[PDB]
């Protein structure tokens, strides 16, 4: 889903 | 750590501060024997411009307590030997969010450096139960860090209450700790130390720290990378  | 106070002098004496070439600290870690500490794999993750995952360019400091005073008695500064990340680590949804740092020289144990008790994997930290989170992070969200060492006293959150909260983030290596009322919690700089669960005289490492929705904020408890179920998995790779 875009953790970084 | 937003919400906590000083720690004193020698008290956590576990916790690790890991600085990358130029920038000063990033991320925690806690020392687990002379020549091996856990941290966070998501630390240890190239971008553009730096090699966080270039062992080469992170230095340790143990028995820290001022980031401003680096060479005070009593402290330890180390350089990495190799970084083992979690071999199923997902960047981009953090699940096994922890790594192995091998220290090129062991550290001496002293009153201001000394190893974390980890948990067997059988070991339960149940909902409800107070544990302590330590680290130089920021001290409120998109603030800035804190040069002495700062400590929490926080709660596990249920795992369902925590998928929850945070839907479609949690996955079974993940654990809430916090309050539903926040207030007290992690930050960003806080990323790979440890949580450290005081419960007779012992004292464990029950997980480390990963990442939240921003921080301190009700509904939003931080989460951690539960310790545990990798107890083999730290045998296997380092022996210890
Ligand atoms: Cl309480």
């Amino acid at each position: 889903y875009x953790l970084r | 750590v937003v919400g906590g106070t000083d720690a004193d002098e020698g008290e956590w004496p576990w916790q690790v501060s890991l600085h990358a070439l130029g920038q000063g600290h990033i991320c925690g870690a806690s020392l687990i024997s002379p020549n091996w500490l856990v941290s966070a794999a998501h630390c240890y993750i190239d971008d553009r411009g730096f090699r966080y995952s270039d062992p080469t360019q992170w230095t340790a400091f143990l028995g820290l307590h001022d980031q401003s005073q680096r060479s005070a008695p009593g402290v330890q500064e180390r350089r990495l030997k190799r970084i083992i990340s979690h071999p199923f680590f997902n960047d981009f949804t953090f699940d096994y969010d922890i790594a192995l740092l091998e220290l090129e020289k062991p550290a001496e144990y002293s009153s201001m450096v000394r190893p974390i008790s980890l948990p067997d994997a059988s070991h339960v930290f149940p909902a409800g139960k107070a544990i302590w989170v330590t680290g130089w992070g920021h001290t409120q969200y998109g603030g800035t860090g804190a040069l002495i060492l700062q400590k929490g006293e926080i709660r596990v959150i249920n795992q369902t209450t925590c998928e929850n909260l945070l839907p479609q983030q949690i996955t079974p290596r993940m654990m809430c700790v916090g309050f539903l009322s926040g207030g007290v919690d992690s930050c960003q700089g806080d990323s790979g130390g440890p949580l450290s669960s005081v419960e007779d005289g012992r004292i464990f490492q029950a997980g480390v720290v990963s990442w939240g929705d921003g921080c301190a904020q009700r509904n939003k408890p931080g989460v951690y990378t539960r310790l545990p179920l990798f107890r083999d998995w730290i045998k296997e790779n380092t022996g210890v």
